[PDB]
């Protein structure tokens, strides 16, 4: 995901 | 005037792969949808077309029940979506949300 | 494929009632983002001359439920309740809202 | 609510 690992 | 209509961006529990297949066929960057994650039950995911790829964002929810992706918190999922129509959905690249065609 | 016709977002409970009271079949429903409980979901369903509301509970693993059986998505909760009653008190099976062009319902901006 | 108080 772009915002979280 | 605000005619009560279901949100056109909600596709429920469609696979991440199926979301990518659908979004790769769209013509414009920013074409998106919101789905219920299979890998992370209980989390919604925002999938977005970006060139020859599809980027996915985890929709987060704080203890006060507000929805967010980064820092700015929202009182509803539709407010999150609308905000990201004029401000980038990513802090890394400039991507603005736009409705899926057809 | 096709977006779902039952997810309405943050609409007042009273407006969920106004809309569903115009539907002709019992079971016509919607899921909305609750105003009384931010971050939670409510399921509203037409039932005779009334509209019933169900609170979508969440457990520690993020699953959704109404009674005992737990689900990994609202989509699965909804689909299960198309065949098994959404309520343990009366028999009410979920069915998609029907488009009524001559009877629109409005929310405030 | 039908399912909770
Ligand atoms: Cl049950
Ligand atoms: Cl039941």
């Amino acid at each position: 995901y772009v915002n979280v690992p | 005037m605000i005619e009560m209509k279901p949100h056109p961006w909600f596709f429920g529990k469609i696979p991440r792969a199926k979301a990518e297949e659908m979004l790769s066929k769209q013509r414009h960057d920013g074409a998106f949808l919101i789905r219920e994650s299979e890998s992370a039950p209980g989390d919604f995911s925002l999938s977005v077309k970006f060139g020859n790829d599809v980027q996915h964002f985890k929709v987060l929810r704080d203890g006060a029940g507000k929805y967010f992706l980064w820092v700015v918190k929202f009182n509803s999922l539709n407010e999150l979506v609308d905000y990201h129509r004029s401000t980038s959905v990513s802090r890394n690249q400039q991507i603005f949300l736009r409705d899926i065609e057809q």
